[PDB]
């Protein structure tokens, strides 16, 4: 039996079964079309599909359908390099076929489109790894569907104002899909603010009244690409506010696989020390099935640090945790946020007993430089580390009146500062969250976050 | 293994409070914050 | 009509023999010339090693240009001469990615990774570039350099329109003319951090004023100039006339008076661009034409 003429009657009649690139769903009835298409050229391909009876009289669905003959027609399967040329050629005319709302079989080749765009997505990172011996430059064939996804995500509309049906086009079913694949897209070719449009035009483009009616996996792996771009732009509330709304939704979620486990201890990696630099510290007890014990005491050796003041303490764990923190992306946050918290508790306990407990309203610059010198401890200038580095070179116990002056203008510390006098004037109390208030709720209302729930 | 340590989640066939009330009101006496005491008596004596 | 790669290197060898000390009077000309190599550098699509040499020294003679200039008092206004210095920088950010990919390195590569940390010193996106870069350019002196001034440079009240702030921002005024008066910091790096003088002195008395009572005095000029690093007494002066912070004593600025949120006043242009009298002093101990050389 002629198998091209059968596959063209099931394309024809949005029969799509056999409609993959994927050879380990697809590699017998492929090879058949193989044997059976060699001997005809393009031209007889294309004459195939374009007099074919009931084919849809669009150019673009016969142009895929020509397409798919061509790729099952010359595919290499040895050769995964050889045969790239057909698998993206046909991707791209599967990809032009979603653009117009009105196509022929949208709704059934909308399936199609998110099944070929993960095959095509893992043979895209498996042909950039091999871009030196390629001669493409780097990311070249993940960019390429990033631009395609790109043009199929423009193509989705809003709905109408007044439609007449509460049908969700398959269009509008894998939006927030689209957007986290072309978002994941440019995170892994290392360019994420690309991401910045995806963002700003995803909430117009939607149909749903509410975040939370899309799937809720969709939902937390959106919060934590927002999370993390928030937290590429060092706006550290509103990525807190995405990875925060993300784990709780995955403890929500019925614990089914491991790789939810490790979805959720991604999430826990980026919310610790984002919270952490909002002055808030987590409860271990909901994070034991996704933290091991030493990642747990890893980030429970930093909470002290920050805890009690130890500026020293601090610089030292993100010195000895670089690599991994700047892989991630997090050891410049940290190291540029975390020093104010730590100094807000360090004179938090200065303040509490020399005030609250010994009665002495006045807080001499000369006292508070004694306590730097035992929390900052060594500085660029002092002797024994004569190389400047990220850890040594910007705190230094001889500027206490600069740390004062940072710490009350981000209403971490209610104070006056005299520096004629050399001292720094709080109010006579026993409290001392009226000194030095809730640290977290400071800084969440200086920078108050967007709305946690998107819509 | 870069399935498991790459950043961007995994696949997956779809089917409470966890932070701390109040770190600053629960003291627990630290290392440091004991050194800290100590510089702040020393001090609080040398300058009587 | 085009200089090939070697021609244009002997162009720009002949500038940096002979025009660098013709500055601050050459300065059109020298800059309409070097942006004319790196255009012949483009007409030709080549980002071979020429390239990579010429952008380098022509960013090294952009940064000795920002001082000379300033320095004396011929232009004032450097908008142009740092838009193309940016240009380059990120000539050369794509040439490193190109080399890099294709598994080749260029031995500058950091030096000029740490002039662009500080092209656009507040923008996240270069902070996001440099930590996805190899370890060694990261771990590079220079590189440390650079991303220390942006720490301390970075301030959550910083007001700009079309600027968001950032929590947790470190404001280190002290720390960045601590650093700037350093022996060990690069001295074209200390000409490229100079065009943030006035901003941070600004956001320095604006952060200071904020935690000052009502009734307190005014704080004089010595302890404003010592912790700014002003050159003289009519630099401070002019400063607070600039922002309108009142001058009591003549020698004192009553910091209360400073009603300016934003360092960029609304209506009139910025205050003209100023320099460190220790980068100025180290510069007279070299010569322009080893700077340019590295």
């Amino acid at each position: 039996m002629d198998m091209a003429n059968q596959l063209l009657d099931e394309l024809a009649h949005g029969n799509f079964s056999h409609l993959t690139l994927n050879l380990s769903q697809n590699g017998r009835e492929i090879a058949i079309l193989q044997k059976q298409l060699t001997g005809f050229d393009d031209k007889q391909l294309e004459t195939f599909v374009e007099q074919h009876p009931a084919m849809p009289n669009d150019t673009r669905f016969k142009i895929m359908c020509t397409s798919f003959l061509n790729y099952a027609r010359d595919v290499d399967p040895w050769s995964a390099w050889s045969s790239s040329d057909l698998i993206f050629e046909f991707y791209q005319c599967l990809i032009n076929c979603l653009i117009n709302d009105n196509a022929p079989h949208i709704e059934m080749l909308i399936p199609v489109a998110t099944r070929e765009t993960e095959f095509i997505i893992n043979l895209a990172g498996k042909l950039d790894s091999f871009h030196l011996q390629l001669h493409t430059r780097s990311h070249q064939f993940l960019s390429h569907i990033s631009s395609i996804l790109s043009r199929l995500f423009n193509s989705i509309k809003p709905p109408r104002g007044n439609a007449s049906s509460t049908n969700i086009p398959g269009k509008q079913r894998i939006l927030l899909y689209l957007v986290n694949k072309l978002n994941n897209i440019y995170f892994r070719i290392e360019s994420p603010q690309l991401c910045s449009n995806i963002f700003k035009n995803f909430q117009p483009k939607s149909m749903l009244a509410h975040f939370n009616e899309y799937q809720l996996d969709q939902q937390i792996e959106y919060r934590y690409l927002l999370g993390r771009y928030y937290l590429l732009n060092s706006q550290v509330h509103n990525a807190f506010v995405q990875f925060n709304e993300a784990f709780q939704s995955l403890l929500n979620l019925p614990l089914t696989n491991q790789a939810i486990t490790r979805n959720g201890t991604r999430i826990l990696n980026y919310m610790i020390p984002t919270g952490l630099i909002l002055g808030k510290m987590v409860k271990w007890g909901p994070l034991r099935p996704f933290l091991s014990q030493e990642t747990i005491d890893n980030w429970s050796v930093l909470y002290k640090h920050v805890r009690y003041g130890n500026i020293q303490g601090v610089s030292l764990w993100l010195r000895q945790n670089e690599r991994h923190l700047c892989a991630r992306q997090l050891l410049i946050v940290l190291l540029e946020k975390l020093p104010m918290v730590t100094y807000r508790n360090l004179i938090k306990t200065v303040i509490k007993s020399w005030t609250t407990e010994w009665g002495q309203n006045k807080l001499p610059y000369s006292l508070i430089e004694r306590v730097l010198q035992l929390s900052i401890g060594p500085t660029f200038e002092d002797p024994g580390a004569q190389e400047i580095t990220i850890y040594n070179g910007i705190h230094s116990p001889k500027n206490v009146e600069n740390v004062l002056v940072t710490l009350i203008n981000l209403g971490l510390l209610r104070a006056n500062c005299f520096p004629q006098l050399q001292l720094c004037v709080v109010k006579k109390t026993t409290m001392i969250q009226e000194i030095v208030p809730p640290v977290n709720e400071r800084i969440t209302k200086m920078f108050p976050a967007h709305s946690h729930v998107l819509w | 293994k870069s399935l498991e340590e790459d950043d961007e989640f995994e696949d997956f066939p779809i089917d409470t409070n966890i932070w701390e009330e109040n770190w600053d009101d629960v003291e627990v006496d630290d290392d440091f914050t004991n050194e800290l005491k100590a510089e702040l008596d020393r001090y609080k004596r040398e300058n009587q | 009509d085009v200089r090939p790669p070697h021609i244009l290197v002997k162009t720009l060898d002949y500038i940096v023999d002979n025009l660098l000390t013709t500055l601050p009077e050459s300065e059109g000309f020298l800059w309409d010339r070097m942006r004319s190599i790196r255009q012949d550098f483009t007409y030709q699509n080549y980002s071979g090693p020429e390239a990579v040499d010429c952008n380098e020294r022509i960013v090294r003679i952009h940064l000795l240009i920002l001082h000379i200039m300033v320095k004396s008092n011929v232009e004032f206004s450097l908008q142009q001469e740092l838009e193309q210095l940016h240009k380059s920088l990120i000539t050369l950010s794509e040439i490193y990615d190109d080399v890099r990919s294709s598994g080749g390195t260029c031995p500058n590569e950091a030096e000029f990774r740490a002039y662009a940390l500080l092209s656009k010193i507040r923008d996240p996106q270069y902070d996001e570039n440099i930590q996805r870069l190899p370890k060694h350019i990261f771990q590079d002196k220079l590189v440390q350099m650079a991303l220390c001034f942006r720490r301390v440079i970075s301030n959550s009240a910083y007001t700009e329109r079309g600027f968001v702030k950032t929590e947790n921002c470190l404001n280190f005024y002290a720390r960045f003319f601590q650093l700037m008066q350093s022996p060990s910091l690069p001295l074209l790096m200390g000409f490229f951090l100079q065009m943030h003088l006035t901003d941070i002195r600004f956001y320095a008395l604006r952060a200071l004023s904020h935690t000052l009572n009502k009734k307190h005095k005014p704080i004089p000029f010595i302890y404003l100039e010592n912790m700014l690093l002003f050159n003289n007494r009519q630099e401070i002066i002019e400063f607070c006339n600039y922002y309108s912070i009142e001058i009591i004593n003549g020698d004192a600025a009553d910091l209360k008076t400073l009603q300016h949120y934003s360092h960029k006043l609304s209506e009139t242009q910025p205050l003209k661009k100023t320099y460190l009298t220790c980068l100025e002093r180290r510069l007279q101990k070299t010569t322009y034409k080893g700077l340019i050389n590295g």
